[PDB]
């Protein structure tokens, strides 16, 4: 759960740069694929199970 | 496959689906019929030697 | 499986599905924001 994002799926490292008032990613399908954790700045990864 | 498109790879989804029962064996079965077809095409296309 | 997904006992020769290797969820863990929102307690607890 990062920031009430609800989900599941194995959370790995990336390097993708965010806009600061650009926080969550999406998709084709239009779901949230690349979060950044709330506490911090980090874009976290787009890694499915 | 079947449980991950419809069930985004969660437990209480997979377990549902099993009420429904067989409607996704039609589905695959059907899918491989074509993906056989398409093997069998090339083959009395190419390969009349 | 192959058993099992078929729904029979004896097979034929070939070649079959009969599910994947996505990764199964183990735990449920939260990272919520800072909070930097304290109440004035100081004065609550601290006043002489
Ligand atoms: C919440 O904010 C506090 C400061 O108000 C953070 O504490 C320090 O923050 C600076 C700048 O981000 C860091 O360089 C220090 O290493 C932090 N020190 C400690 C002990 O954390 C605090 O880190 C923030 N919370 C989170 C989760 O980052
Ligand atoms: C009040 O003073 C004590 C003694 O140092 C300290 O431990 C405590 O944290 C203080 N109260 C607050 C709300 O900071």
């Amino acid at each position: 759960n990062f920031n009430g994002l609800k989900g599941t799926g194995v959370l790995t490292e990336s390097n993708k740069k965010f806009l600061p008032f650009q926080q969550f990613g999406r998709d084709i399908a239009d779901t949230t694929d690349a979060v950044r954790d709330p506490q911090t700045l980090e874009i976290l990864d787009i890694t499915p199970c | 496959d079947c449980t991950m498109y419809i069930c985004g790879d969660s437990t209480e989804c997979s377990n549902l689906l099993l009420q429904y029962g067989s409607f996704c064996t039609q589905l695959k079965r059907a899918l491989t019929g074509i993906a056989v077809e398409q093997d069998k095409n090339t083959q009395e296309v190419f390969a009349q030697v | 499986e192959t058993k099992c997904t078929l729904k029979s006992f004896t097979v034929e020769k070939g070649i079959y599905q009969t599910s994947n290797f996505r990764v199964q969820p183990t735990e449920s863990i939260v990272r919520f924001p800072n909070i930097t929102n304290l109440c004035p307690f100081d004065e609550v607890f601290n006043a002489t």
